[PDB]
RNA sequence: UCUCCAGGCAUACGCGUAUAACAACUCGGAUAACCAUUGUUAGUUAAUCAGAAUAGGCAAUAAUCACACUAUAAAUUACCUAUAACUUCUCUGUUAACCCAACACCGGAAUGCCUAAAGGAAAGAUCCAAAAAGAUAAAAGGAACUCGGCAAACAAGAACC
RNA sequence: GAGCUACCUAAAAACAAUUUUAUGAAUCAACUCGUCUAUGUGGCAAAAUAGUGAGAAGAUUUUUAGGUAGAGGUGAAAAGCCU
RNA sequence: AACUAAUCCUAGCCCUAGCCCUACACAAAUAUAAUUAUACUAUUAUAUAAAUCAAAACAUUUAUCCUACUAAAAGUAUUGGAGAAAGAAAUUCGUAAGGAGCUAUAGAACUAGUACCGCAAGGGAAAGAUGAAAGACUAAUUAAAAGUAAGAACAAGCAAAG
């Protein structure tokens, strides 16, 4: 969970449990070409790769073998009408390699596939 | 010194046609009569 | 020699010379921040 | 020069509103009221110049006397500097000695 | 798999002047990070053997290849004799 | 010529400059630079069994909404604690000392979930 | 700007009408037209 | 599985998708704490699917079908979050009487302002921490002038603000 | 934004974001402020046009822009325009309604159709109701279709929509336990370790 | 494909999306093509590259292939004694033709490897006037030029105040 | 305000080939410097270009971080340098 | 027979009057190279304001600056290179929302302490204009500035005057 306090842990302390999770993730189509097992996610910047593994395995029951993450810099070059820089939010991209030989390919959503001889005179006139 | 280059923005259609835009259709709140 | 390139950027030097922690170190530097807050500056320090 | 190309909206002055109609009443409150009140007590304005008149240097000093200690820092700085500007002009500069 | 630019080296375990220019056997110890228990925990149980195979192919290809270039064989003069080595 | 307005992040500066993006720590760095992850420090997602659950994301437009009555301590106290104390007072088995009997906790220390200072996340 | 001169247009026209038959910028530019008109007078 | 990140296969490509009303707070209050815990994850899976569909629409440069569905989901999660917050708040008040879950205090900073300070968790007491003792919760006398300048600056803004409202009503009364 | 001018097009629509771009600084429109209590015109109320092109013609309200004190009547105060104009085709001629200010219209008595001024007053139950200034009478609040197009009576829930009774079922049992404790007990999680001392400061 | 030129590839520092695709053809490139421009969408993936327990006791003998060899400017946590803990992988950097010089500035810019296998194009079309700038050749003479052998030279040697 | 420059502190770097010797020695690159002439003079450049030159194992050059501040600092004294 | 242009009215502002204030606003982050969830290295204004300037130089001195109720006593007593200048008291008196202000080069610098300039302290802009309705296709009004175009010039000269 994000924007919440985690109890400080000291030797012998309990397990840290989050009953309701503030993390929301979205599955995105890869920009470059990825192995069939690999899956891309966009995740909140405060999520760790450990969080994604347990998040997917428990909420969605997806067996995960590896997770890789990167932080993408958002562009700050576009300027508004007052010449003030506009910021695209920075985000974190997670690469999930499925386990058990399982394969996934992004689905294809949105499968949907007068008279030339009397010019300039209104035709309504019957005279 | 100098003055800044404000881009200084029947015209919206050209603006969005050159730039390209996603114009989602809108449900008319009042039905046309 | 050609002048005009007296600025040799370095983030370590910049944050040490004009940074938040540096400005608060002495009372005169704290008053630098107080002036800028009163003026309304968007950037109090580097 | 350039001039307006259309006439400005007509200006209407109502001459018999309450303020205009009853203007000047109770100005002889003294002679017609046994002198309990002076007419200068009926003036509404800044505290330092009710029933008083002076040149700019005199007005600056009198404002300082009345509200000087309740003024803002920036205003008191400007007021004090205006006094010194006017003092040096009226006492050192001019055609007549 | 990540790219870097640094010295290119072909080595068999000794320099070309060394008379012992051939290979008999290599013994490899897998790091604890790749051992059986950790892989099973990570749910990559099918990779337990894969770790062994990858190390041999890379380890032996480099060692058998490096021996060949100690004998003068390269991509434009391909080996006339198969070069053999084994590893555990 | 440095940019004073953009946010200071770990992407900027020399290699030595590093700082976090807001992710919570999950372990400790020992001497000689060994990272030791602590299992308890890693959050656990407690997910319930949703089999046979009748509630779905959206609701009937035909379902009447209710008048808002935000919960107050008085309303909570009356619903839960008033029935016992009132019945006990009639029975006469009541005293100030035994408020724990009705659910009062003199102190939060020793509880896994403490209401103040809060020691659990949402 | 409590008080601003509002007749400058007609003041300019007075000098200009006496200069319209000159050649050059003397016939249209007040600063040059004014001097040329006086010499004519 | 990963199938849950996408809508029903039939719905793909459809111009619109029918959705019901979002949960209101009062309806949620009827449900038990255990039910809300399950209902949260039901909403979360729907939210992830809608966030997923929103991005794919942008990638394809197409309008997102029935974008109101996302708004309804976000509202319900706020209501579920709110109702649970109320229940904890009342229970905290009854057993402790505290108005905030987190400790804090009113403190004056080195610039002479009064700011609420939110406490942090440490393993050692405050008098032994050397990183805490560098932080100053007091202002030296050279701040006194700047304190007055703020009050006078604020007084000017409010006086201007009152004056303008009076002028605006004059325009209304003349117009009407 | 202080300069956003309210128009007939709904706020946030493509037309609105072109009629009111961020850089627009048009002159404010002067609106006689009207209290939420004072305002008495509602969608579906029949009203009469006091003056104008269609003065004396009664109509039905279909839209209200309260920021402009506007009431829009169906089929009245209509000028003509082309909709769907394209390069190849002219479009279709239609009559477009224009806004009418509140003071240019009056509400209509139901039984006797006349422009009766009304006054707000409570009832026996206590609900606020409009009453005619003359011929004192209850003008009922009319029913207007929902803006989003959702008719509850016709609505039939599809998948992912909770059924009525299930939404209205009561399962809450008041107790002095947080949501955290309830779930752990219900799910049977056991934790006997306790957090060490933390010095909040 | 041809003709010709000869500091290129990495890292550090710095910069901060200029990266890539598409669509645009207003603004930006000192012009066009095309885009470095505008809008939209994407991107940089690391346990090895790179970044971020306590208390005592004690040290004579450089480096340079370290041997010989001398020298002078005299020159780099370890090992022990006790205590304590008793299986760990999270976080962050990773794009580009890039930076400092108001500019797509003939300037400035550290290190490793290598010297053409890498990287590049001096001419928009035409015309061959003066004056101006640069390169090459010189009949006979050889400082007569000039403030002065300045500049240039098939010279670059010798001496003296 | 010492990210330029003057000087300093700490931690680091670079110097091929050739001859002498055993070196603030020699020839000459990289590198540092800027002698003389021409071009340029709102220029490529608010001090450059092209040639020609001086040093090039040292009082050498270069990199990174720190220090000294205007009644002052620094100075192999040019009243030089301190954006 | 028109291009470049021009016209415009309200965004706000100004001075008073009145008035102590109790605006200090979700979660989270931040004094670490601020805005980086936990130990390491702990934390702290200032001794007298000076000078310009006046004294036609300058060297003691030079109103306000460096505030203690109004009107009078009074520019009086006094103080002073007895020069320039400075200047009391005793005592008496005292019960109370507006504009012959600005209207886009004006009024606040302000559409903004932003863009931009500067290593930093710091400096610091410019501008808008349809209508009841744009779910009426975003209007009109003007021989009107300089500048041009329509329409290069035709012995001889402060360019005009008779
Ligand atoms: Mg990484
Ligand atoms: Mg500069
Ligand atoms: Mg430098
Ligand atoms: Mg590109
Ligand atoms: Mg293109
Ligand atoms: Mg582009
Ligand atoms: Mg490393
Ligand atoms: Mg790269
Ligand atoms: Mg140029
Ligand atoms: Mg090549
Ligand atoms: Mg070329
Ligand atoms: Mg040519
Ligand atoms: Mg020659
Ligand atoms: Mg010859
Ligand atoms: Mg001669
Ligand atoms: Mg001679
Ligand atoms: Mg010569
Ligand atoms: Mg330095
Ligand atoms: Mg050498
Ligand atoms: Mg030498
Ligand atoms: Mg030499
Ligand atoms: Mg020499
Ligand atoms: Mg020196
Ligand atoms: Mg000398
Ligand atoms: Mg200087
Ligand atoms: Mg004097
Ligand atoms: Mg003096
Ligand atoms: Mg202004
Ligand atoms: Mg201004
Ligand atoms: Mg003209
Ligand atoms: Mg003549």
């Amino acid at each position: 969970a994000r924007n919440v306090l985690y109890p400080l842990y000291q030797l012998g302390g309990p397990q840290l449990r989050v009953f309701r999770t503030n993390f929301f993730i979205q599955l995105v189509r890869p920009g470059t070409a990825q192995p069939e097992d690999t899956v891309q996610f966009r995740i909140p910047m405060e999520m760790t790769r450990v969080d994604l593994r347990n998040y997917l395995e428990q909420i969605y029951n997806v067996p995960v073998a590896a997770v890789r993450t990167r932080v993408q810099h958002g562009s700050n070059r576009r300027r508004d009408h007052k010449n003030v820089r506009i910021k695209k939010p920075d985000y974190k991209v997670a690469y999930v390699q499925l386990a058990h030989g399982q394969t996934f390919t992004f689905p294809d959503l949105f499968p949907e596939k007068s008279d030339l001889r009397c010019p300039g005179i209104p035709s309504w006139f019957g005279l | 010194r100098f003055r800044p280059p404000t881009p200084e923005p029947k015209e919206f259609l050209e603006y969005a046609r050159k730039a390209g835009l996603v114009i989602p259709q809108e449900r008319l709140e009042r039905p046309i009569h | 020699r050609a002048r005009g390139n007296e600025y040799q950027p370095s983030n370590i030097k910049r944050k040490h010379k004009h940074g938040w922690v540096r400005r608060l170190s002495t009372p005169a530097g704290v008053q630098v921040i107080l002036r800028r807050m009163l003026k309304g500056r968007k950037s109090l320090s580097h | 020069a350039f001039v307006r190309l259309t006439l400005p909206p007509p200006k209407v002055v109502d001459r018999w509103n309450e303020k205009r109609a009853l203007f000047g009443v109770y100005d002889n409150i003294g002679i017609l009221g046994n002198f309990e009140k002076h007419p200068k007590e009926l003036i509404k304005g800044p505290v330092w110049l009710r029933g008083w008149r002076g040149n700019e240097l005199q007005r600056c000093v009198r404002k300082k006397k009345f509200v000087g200690n309740r003024m803002f820092i920036e205003d008191l700085h400007n007021l004090n500097k205006r006094i010194s500007y006017l003092y040096k002009h009226f006492n050192r500069h001019g055609k007549y000695r | 798999l990540f790219r870097r630019q640094y010295e290119n080296s072909i080595f068999t375990g000794s320099k070309t002047a060394d008379p012992c220019c051939y290979g008999h056997t290599q013994f490899h110890l897998i790091p604890d990070r790749l051992k059986r228990e950790r892989l099973i925990r990570q749910n990559q149980a099918e990779q337990v053997e894969a770790v062994f195979r990858a190390n041999a192919i890379a380890s032996l290809f480099a060692w058998t290849g490096a021996q060949a270039m100690y004998q003068g064989f390269w991509s434009e003069a391909d080996v006339t004799r198969p070069f053999v080595s084994q590893a555990v | 010529g440095a940019d004073r307005m953009s946010k200071w992040t770990s992407k900027r500066g020399p290699r030595t400059f590093t700082k976090s993006r807001g992710a919570k720590k999950t372990g400790i760095y020992t001497s000689d630079r060994k990272f030791v992850q602590i299992k308890e420090m890693v959050p656990e997602f407690v997910v319930p069994d949703l089999t046979g659950f009748k509630l779905k994301p959206y609701v009937n437009y035909r379902a009447p909404a209710g008048i808002d009555t935000p919960l107050t301590a008085k309303a909570l106290f009356q619903e839960t604690v008033a029935p016992a104390i009132e019945k006990d007072f009639k029975e006469g088995t009541f005293d100030a000392n035994n408020l724990e009997k009705y659910g009062f906790e003199p102190t939060q220390e020793g509880k896994l979930f403490q209401l103040y200072p809060k020691n659990f996340p949402r | 700007l409590r008080n601003r001169l509002t007749d400058r247009y007609w003041r300019v026209q007075e000098v200009l009408k006496h200069a319209q038959h000159f050649r050059g910028r003397k016939n249209r530019c007040y600063r040059l037209a004014v001097r040329a008109v006086t010499r004519a007078f | 599985g990963l199938e849950e990140f996408f809508d029903d296969p039939k719905n793909w490509g459809e111009e619109k998708v029918k959705s019901g009303a979002s949960w209101t707070c009062q309806q949620l209050r009827n449900k038990s704490n255990e039910d809300l815990h399950k209902l949260w994850y039901v909403l979360l899976k729907e939210r992830n699917m809608l966030l997923t569909l929103e991005q794919e629409a942008k990638r394809q440069r197409l309008p997102m079908p029935s974008p109101e569905r996302l708004e309804k989901v976000v509202d319900s999660m706020d209501n579920v979050d709110k109702v649970v917050q109320e229940r904890e708040d009342a229970l905290r008040l009854l057993q402790t009487g505290q108005e905030k879950p987190r400790p804090g205090a009113w403190r004056r900073d080195i610039f002479g302002r009064i700011v609420w300070h939110k406490f942090k968790q440490w393993p050692i007491p405050w008098y032994l921490n050397k990183r805490y003792n560098r932080r100053r919760f007091f202002a030296m006398p050279y701040v006194d002038r700047f304190i007055r300048l703020r009050i006078e600056k604020h007084a000017r803004i409010e006086a201007r603000k009152r004056s303008l409202q009076k002028k605006k009503e004059k325009i209304l009364h003349a117009k009407f | 934004s202080p300069f956003y001018r309210y128009g007939m097009s709904r706020p946030g629509s493509i037309a609105d974001k072109r009629k009111n771009p961020p850089w627009s600084r048009r002159r404010p429109v002067v609106v006689e402020p009207i209290s939420d209590e004072d305002w008495h015109l509602f969608c579906g109320d029949m009203v009469e046009i006091l003056e104008g092109k269609d003065a004396g013609k009664q109509g039905k309200v279909v839209q209200v822009v309260r920021q402009r004190n506007w009431v829009v009547l169906e089929g009245l105060n209509t000028h003509y325009r082309y909709i769907g104009r394209t390069k190849d085709h002219r479009g279709t001629m239609i009559a477009s309604e224009a806004p009418l200010l509140h003071h240019q219209v009056k509400l209509v008595d139901p039984v006797d159709r006349k422009p009766t001024e009304i006054q707000w007053r409570f009832t026996e139950a206590g609900e606020r109701v409009r009453v005619s200034t003359r011929s004192g009478r209850i003008i009922p609040k009319p029913e207007f279709p929902r803006a989003d197009g959702i008719v509850p009576e016709t609505w039939t829930d599809g998948p992912k929509d909770t059924s009525v009774e299930d939404a209205l079922e009561r399962t809450y049992v008041p107790r002095l336990k947080t949501l955290e404790e309830d779930v752990m007990e219900a799910m049977g999680i056991q934790e006997t370790r306790r957090f060490k001392k933390v010095y909040w400061y």
